[PDB]
RNA sequence: CUGACUGGGGCCUGUAGAGCACUGAUAGGGCUAGGGGGCCCACCAGCCUACCAAACCCUGUCAAACUCCGAAGGGUCCCAG
RNA sequence: CGCCUCCUAAAAGGUAACGGAGGCGCCCAAAGGUCCCCUCAGGCGGGACGGAAAUCCGCCGGAGAGCGCAAGGGUAGAAGGGGGCCUGACUGCGAGGCCUGCAAGCCGAGCAGGGGCGAAAGCCGGGCCUAGUGAACCGGUGGUCCCGUGUGGAAGGGCCAU
RNA sequence: UCCCCCGUGCCCAUAGCGGCGUGGAACCACCCGUUCCCAUUCCGAACACGGAAGUGAAACGCGCCAGCGCCGAUGGUACUGGGCGGGCGACCGCCUGGGAGAGUAGGUCGGUGCGGGGGA
RNA sequence: UUCGGAUUGGGGUCUGCAACCCGACCCCAUGAAGCCGGAAUCGCUAGUAAUCGCGGAUCAGCCAUGCCGCGGUGAAUACG
RNA sequence: GGCGCGUUAACAAAGCGGUAUGUAGCGGAUUGCAAAUCCGUCUAGUCCGGUUCGACUCCGGAACGCGCCUCCA
C-alpha cells in the first residue's frame, strides 16, 4: 500500500559510452556495467567496478566470440 | 618392493586362471587391484572428546599408515554437530601396503570375527568394487586387549579395475575372500 | 471456484485486451467446443456458473474440459474511499480471453446434448460465443 | 612417504594356536593368535563343531511305535 | 564503526608521528595492531603501532 | 568437462597472453622436451627447438638444459631477446626449470 | 556551413510479438516416492481405491517484477545533401 | 521524508502517483596483496554403530552450488575451496574520461619514493559489483615551526593529520 | 605437392553427447621404480625425478553412423515506422515501407592457420 | 560377586485313564530385579522376641512359602 | 476504516533460538467415612507460509478476541 511501498533508488546511467568506429583518447570510458557484460580486449583496461577504459588513443572495435564472451578492443592509429 | 605373498599369489595362480575363465586378449584387460580406503566414522569425537588421537594411533598400527582427519561439511541439529568439526578418519593404501593389509585381513582378521559365516555376496558395487563393514577393531593382530579403551568399527573400500561384478567377484574369491552361499 | 494455489505477487497491473488469441485455438480434448468471439475478463464465478449448467444438463454421462484458468488477480477499492492511498484489495480472479480461444469442450455425449449444454453455458458468459466441432483442421495442428 | 608420522613396518611372523606360521610385514615382529584361516571351521570345508546333527527337529525320532499301528 | 568495531591511529615507532587511520574489531583482535608502513617523515618503511584515536 | 590438467593449462596461459610478449611454450613428454616461441598476435611460431631434432640423449634435466641453449642461440640470430616463459601445466621445477635456465644462460631476457 | 531534417555505413538495445530452455502459475490422461481408508494383520506383507499427491511421460496453457528467442523503431559516430 | 535493488519505463539515457515488491545506517586483521594447488549442487549404487540427512567408495552430472547480509547483473578458462609468504587497507601526484543546474559522486593509465609476492612475465594505491551515509560553522587531540601587535620570549592563531 | 603423428592458434556445437571400427614402425600415453630434486591436511593417487620389461587394455588420435543435441530455408502470419478510416466502448479495418517467433522442407558426427618429427 | 535365584531353552523321573489350558521333582544351560526400602505402619516383657530345623491333618499326585503342633540356640529394654 | 495488543496444557497465568508456577486430575498414606493434611506423578504452545543447523520463541499472512480514534462542516 501507500505505507508499505514507495521507495526507489536513483538511476545509474549505465551502458556503452563509445560505439564501434569512434575515435577515443587514452583514459576514455568505454562501458559502464555491473559485472563483465563486455570483456576487456586489446588495449582495454577494467576498473574495480568493471568499467572498461581505453589504454591508448585509437578506434573502438566490438567483437562477439560466442561462448568466450563479448570483447571491446581499441585499435591504434 | 617388499616380496608380499599375496601379490606373488595374484601374479602366479590368479591371473592365469582369470584369463582362462573370461578370455581376455590383452594382459591389461584382466582386473587389477587399485587401492583400499579405510574409513572410521567416529562421530563421538565431535566436541565431547578429542579421542581422535586414540583411534589415529590404533589405525596407524593396523595399516602402517597415519590416517587423515575428515571434517563435517555442514551443521545438523539432530546429530548435534557443527560444520567443520572432525568426525572421522580415513587412510588410503596402495601398492605394497595394500597387499600386506589384505593378506592379514583374509588370514588373521576375518577368522577372529564372532560367528563368521562368510562375506556378503550382494555387497558388490555394481561396477567392479567391493565394500565390507567391521564392528570390532581388536580382531587385527597388532591390537591387544590391554590398550583397547573403546570399541570402534570401520568401513573398508576395495577398488578394482574390473568393469562388472562378475569379473570382480572372480578376482576376490581366488584372492581369498570367503563368501556366503 | 478456481484460483492459483500460490502466487509470486498478490497484485497485477490492468493489461491490454489486444489481438487474437495466442494459444488454445483448436479443439484438442473433446468433440464439441465453445469459442470466444470477443475479448473479456472472464471471472471465476462465470466459469463455475457455466460448468455447473453443463453438469446439470448432462444427467449421468458426459465429461467436461475447462480450457481456461483465472490466474489474474482482480482488485477493488472499498466503498466510500477517495483516490490514492495505494492499490485496492484483491477481490477475485479472472482469465484473460481473446477471440479464437476455445474455452470449454465436452465429450461422451450425443450431438444434441452437446449443442444444448454449450448454448446454455454461453448464456452465463459476458461475451458472444460460437459452438464448434472437432474437424480435420484441429487434427492438422 | 612422509617421515616421522608413520610406524616403520618390519618383517614379522604370526603364530596361530594350530601351529600355523604366516609370514608378512607388521609393526610388531612377533604375534600370536587363537584362530587362523587354516583351522577356522568355515574355511576347512565344514569342520562340524559341537552342533552337527542338523537339529533333527522333524519326525526323525519315530518316538517308539511300540503302540498299536 | 560501532562500540566493538573502533577507529584507531597508526603511529610510527621511530619518530612517533601518526601516519594512518583505520579500524579493527577489538573483540576479534584484542591485541595492538602492528604493521609495516611507509613513513613519509622517515622516508622508509617502519613498524607502526596502534594508538588511541 | 575439463580436467585439472586442462584447467591448469588455461589458467597459466591466459595470464601470460595478457602481457602481450612473445611466449616461450614448453612441452614435456615422458621421453623428450620441446620449445616454441610464439607470437599470439599473428598466431605463428618464430623459432622452435627440441631434443628430438637435436638427437640429445642423456639425463633428462641435462638434456633440457642443452635444448634451452640451442633455442636461445637460435633466437638471437633472428633479433629476439625479450620473451615470456609459459610453463603450461608443468610446475616450474625439474626438466622445465632446466630448459628455462639454459635459455637464460644463452642470452634471453625473461 | 558547422544547424533541424534526410541518404549510406558500422556499432548499442531486450519493448511489441512469440516461446516454455530457467523461475513461478496451470488443464486432462498414463505411470508411481509418500498419504486416507481398506481384505487386514502386528508374527511378517502385499493388495484393494470411480479419494490425494513427488518426480517422470504424453497432450494443452499463463506471466509488469519469466526468457531458449526477438522486430518495426530508436540512440550514437563517420561521410554526403 | 536520506540511501541501495527490481518492476512500472513505451529494446540508448532519463521519466510521475499516498503505484507494485524488498533491503541499508554494517562488517572482515582476513572476508586484504601475491604465488601455488584444487572444483560444485544434485541423483543413483555400495558401506559397523548411522538414520531423510554425519564420514567413506564408484558412476553420471556444465553450472541448477558457492560467492558475509536485499535484489539484480556477473562468474568454474573463477570472482568459488585450501595452503605458503606478506600489509599496496602505500606516500607525492595524476593524462584522460563518466555523470552532472551547483555542490557532490565515480573510473583511471602513467611517473617518482620506498616496499610485498613471484624463477620470471607480472600483479598489488583494500574487499565480484551496485547500499553501510552528513556540507559549512564551533571546538578537541598529535605534528609542523608559518604568524607572534616596540624588541626576545610567551599567550593565542595558521597549516598538515585526525 | 601427398599421407601419418606431435605442439600451439583462430572461427565458437553444422565443431557436441551417444554407438561401432581402427592406430604402436615414429610419436604420445599407459607402464617399471622411488636413491636422488620435489610432494601427499594419509597415500609416488596427484605433482616430481631416474628409466625402458610390457601394452595400445585405459587415455589420445583417426574413420563410419543422424538416436539425441545443434543449425535451419521458402512460403504465410503476428507485430510495426509513416499515412488514412470505423466502433458506445472493450477494440478493429485499409494504403505504403519493414518484418519475426514457433512449425515445415532440409543440413550437420567440423572448418582453417603456423611450427616440428617421419614416410613416400 | 563362588551375593541373589526370577525368567526362559533343552534333556528326564514319578503319580495319575489322561500333566496342553493346569502337577511335583532331578540334571544341563540361562543368571532378571534387588546395595536395606517415601509418607507411613506391625509384633513382642523371658526360655518371650529373633533365628534353625522336624512332624502331622487333607491327600493318587500336588501348586504347603499356608495351617496346627514340636523341640535346638537364645537376647535387649521398661526411667515413667 | 485507522492504530496498538494478545492466542500456552484441565483452568488462571510466565520466561525462553537449543534447557515455569498455583489450584486441579491420577496412584499411595492417614481417617469408621468424607474434607483438610502428607508422599509421589502428571496433560502444551490457534492455523498456514518463510528465515535458521535448530522455531512455542524471529518474520509474513489468515481467523478470533480486546483497547483507543473516527473531527470542521
Ligand atoms: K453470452
Ligand atoms: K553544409
Ligand atoms: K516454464
Ligand atoms: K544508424
Ligand atoms: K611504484
Ligand atoms: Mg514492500
Ligand atoms: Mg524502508
Ligand atoms: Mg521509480
Ligand atoms: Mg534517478
Ligand atoms: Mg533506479
Ligand atoms: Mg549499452
Ligand atoms: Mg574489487
Ligand atoms: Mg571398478
Ligand atoms: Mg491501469
Ligand atoms: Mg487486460
Ligand atoms: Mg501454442
Ligand atoms: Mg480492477
Ligand atoms: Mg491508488
Ligand atoms: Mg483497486
Ligand atoms: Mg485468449
Ligand atoms: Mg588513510
Ligand atoms: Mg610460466
Ligand atoms: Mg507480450
Ligand atoms: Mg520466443
Ligand atoms: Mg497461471
Ligand atoms: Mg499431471
Ligand atoms: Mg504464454
Ligand atoms: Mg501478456
Ligand atoms: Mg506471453
Ligand atoms: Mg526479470
Ligand atoms: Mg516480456
Ligand atoms: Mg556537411
Ligand atoms: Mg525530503
Ligand atoms: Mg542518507
Ligand atoms: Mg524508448
Ligand atoms: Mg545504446
Ligand atoms: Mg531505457
Ligand atoms: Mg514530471
Ligand atoms: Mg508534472
Ligand atoms: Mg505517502
Ligand atoms: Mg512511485
Ligand atoms: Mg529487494
Ligand atoms: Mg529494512
Ligand atoms: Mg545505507
Ligand atoms: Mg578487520
Ligand atoms: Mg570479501
Ligand atoms: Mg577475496
Ligand atoms: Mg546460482
Ligand atoms: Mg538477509
Ligand atoms: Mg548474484
Ligand atoms: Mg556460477
Ligand atoms: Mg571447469
Ligand atoms: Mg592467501
Ligand atoms: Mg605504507
Ligand atoms: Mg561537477
Ligand atoms: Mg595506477
Ligand atoms: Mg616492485
Ligand atoms: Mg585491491
Ligand atoms: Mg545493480
Ligand atoms: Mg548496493
Ligand atoms: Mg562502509
Ligand atoms: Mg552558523
Ligand atoms: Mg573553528
Ligand atoms: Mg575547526
Ligand atoms: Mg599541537
Ligand atoms: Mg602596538
Ligand atoms: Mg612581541
Ligand atoms: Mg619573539
Ligand atoms: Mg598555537
Ligand atoms: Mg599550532
Ligand atoms: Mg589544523
Ligand atoms: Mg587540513
Ligand atoms: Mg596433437
Ligand atoms: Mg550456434
Ligand atoms: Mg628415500
Ligand atoms: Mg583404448
Ligand atoms: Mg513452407
Ligand atoms: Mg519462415
Ligand atoms: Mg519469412
Ligand atoms: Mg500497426
Ligand atoms: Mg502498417
Ligand atoms: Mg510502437
Ligand atoms: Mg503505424
Ligand atoms: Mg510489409
Ligand atoms: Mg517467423
Ligand atoms: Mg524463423
Ligand atoms: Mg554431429
Ligand atoms: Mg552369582
Ligand atoms: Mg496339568
Ligand atoms: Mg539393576
Ligand atoms: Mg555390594
Ligand atoms: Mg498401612
Ligand atoms: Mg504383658
Ligand atoms: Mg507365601
Ligand atoms: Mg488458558
Ligand atoms: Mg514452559
Ligand atoms: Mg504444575
Ligand atoms: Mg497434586
Ligand atoms: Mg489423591
Ligand atoms: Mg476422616
Ligand atoms: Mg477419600
Ligand atoms: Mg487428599
Ligand atoms: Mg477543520
Ligand atoms: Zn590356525
Ligand atoms: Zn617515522
Amino acid at each position: 500500500g501507500s505505507t508499505r511501498n514507495g521507495r526507489d533508488s536513483q538511476a545509474k546511467r549505465l551502458g556503452v559510452k563509445r560505439y564501434e568506429g569512434q575515435v577515443v583518447r587514452a583514459g576514455n570510458i568505454l562501458v559502464r556495467q555491473r559485472g563483465t557484460r563486455f570483456k576487456p580486449g586489446k588495449n582495454v583496461g577494467m576498473g574495480r567496478d568493471f568499467t572498461l577504459f581505453a589504454l591508448v588513443d585509437g578506434v573502438v572495435e566490438f567483437q562477439d566470440r560466442g561462448r568466450l564472451g563479448r570483447y571491446v578492443h581499441v585499435r591504434p592509429l | 618392493p617388499l616380496d608380499v605373498a599375496l601379490k606373488r599369489k595374484y601374479y602366479e595362480e590368479v591371473r592365469p586362471e582369470l584369463i582362462r575363465r573370461f578370455g581376455y586378449q590383452n594382459v591389461w584387460e584382466v582386473p587389477r587391484l587399485e587401492k583400499v580406503v579405510i574409513n572410521q566414522g567416529l562421530g563421538e569425537a565431535k566436541e565431547d572428546a578429542r579421542i581422535l588421537e586414540k583411534a589415529a594411533q590404533e589405525l596407524a598400527l593396523i595399516t602402517g599408515q597415519k590416517p587423515a582427519v575428515t571434517r563435517a561439511k555442514k551443521s545438523i541439529s539432530n546429530f548435534k554437530l557443527r560444520k567443520g568439526m572432525p568426525i572421522g578418519l580415513r587412510v588410503t593404501l596402495r601398492r605394497d601396503r595394500m597387499w600386506i593389509f589384505l593378506e592379514k585381513l583374509l588370514n588373521v582378521a576375518l577368522p577372529r570375527i564372532r560367528d563368521f559365516r562368510g562375506l556378503n555376496p550382494n555387497s558388490f558395487d555394481g561396477r567392479g568394487n567391493y565394500n565390507l563393514g567391521l564392528r570390532e577393531q581388536l580382531i587385527f593382530p597388532e591390537i591387544t586387549y590391554d590398550m583397547v579403551d573403546a570399541l570402534r568399527g570401520m568401513d573398508i573400500a576395495v577398488v578394482t579395475t574390473a568393469e562388472t561384478d562378475e569379473e570382480a567377484r572372480a578376482l576376490l574369491e581366488l584372492l581369498g575372500f570367503p563368501f556366503r552361499k | 471456484m478456481l484460483m492459483p494455489r500460490r502466487m509470486k505477487y498478490r497484485k497485477q497491473q490492468r493489461g491490454r485486451l489486444k489481438g487474437a488469441t495466442k494459444g488454445g485455438d483448436y479443439v484438442a480434448f473433446g468433440d464439441y467446443g465453445l469459442v470466444a468471439l470477443e475479448p473479456a475478463w472472464i471471472t471465476a464465478q462465470q466459469i463455475e456458473a457455466a460448468r455447473v449448467a453443463m453438469v446439470r444438463h448432462f444427467r449421468r454421462g458426459g465429461k467436461i474440459f475447462i480450457r481456461i484458468f483465472p490466474d489474474k488477480p482482480y482488485t477493488k477499492k472499498p466503498l466510500e474511499v477517495r483516490m490514492g492511498k495505494g492499490k485496492g484489495n484483491v477481490e477475485g480472479y479472472v482469465a484473460v480471453v481473446k477471440p479464437g480461444r476455445v474455452m470449454f469442450e465436452v465429450a461422451g455425449v450425443t450431438e444434441e446434448q452437446a449443442m444444448e449444454a454449450l448454448r446454455i453455458a454461453g448464456h452465463k458468459l459476458p461475451i458472444k460465443t460460437k459452438i464448434v466441432r472437432r474437424d480435420a483442421y484441429d487434427e492438422a495442428q | 612417504m612422509k617421515e616421522g608420522i608413520h610406524p616403520k613396518l618390519v618383517p614379522a611372523r604370526i603364530i596361530c594356536g594350530c601351529g600355523n606360521v604366516i609370514e608378512t610385514y607388521s609393526t610388531k615382529p612377533e604375534i600370536y593368535v587363537e584362530v587362523c584361516s587354516k583351522c577356522h571351521p568355515f574355511y576347512t570345508g565344514q569342520q562340524r563343531f559341537v552342533d552337527t546333527e542338523g537339529r533333527v527337529e522333524r519326525f526323525q525320532r519315530r518316538y517308539g511305535d511300540s503302540y498299536r499301528k | 564503526a560501532s562500540e566493538v568495531r573502533i577507529k584507531l591511529l597508526l603511529e610510527c615507532t621511530e619518530c612517533k608521528r601518526r601516519n594512518y587511520a583505520t579500524e579493527k574489531n577489538k573483540r576479534n583482535t584484542p591485541n595492538k595492531l602492528e604493521l609495516r608502513k611507509y613513513c613519509p617523515w622517515c622516508r622508509k618503511h617502519t613498524v607502526h603501532r596502534e594508538v588511541k584515536i | 568437462r575439463l580436467t585439472a590438467y586442462e584447467r591448469r593449462k588455461f589458467r597459466v596461459r591466459n595470464r601470460i597472453k595478457r602481457t602481450g610478449r612473445l611466449r616461450l611454450s614448453v612441452f614435456r613428454s615422458l621421453k623428450h622436451i620441446y620449445a616454441q616461441i610464439i607470437d599470439d598476435e599473428k598466431g605463428v611460431t618464430l623459432v622452435s627447438a627440441s631434443s628430438l631434432a637435436l638427437k640429445l640423449k642423456g639425463n633428462k634435466t641435462e638434456v633440457a638444459r642443452q635444448v634451452g641453449r640451442a633455442l636461445a642461440e637460435k633466437a638471437l640470430a633472428l633479433g629476439i631477446k625479450q620473451v615470456a616463459f609459459d610453463r603450461g601445466p608443468y610446475k616450474y621445477h625439474g626438466r622445465v626449470k632446466a630448459l628455462a635456465e639454459g635459455a637464460r644462460e644463452g642470452g634471453l631476457e625473461f
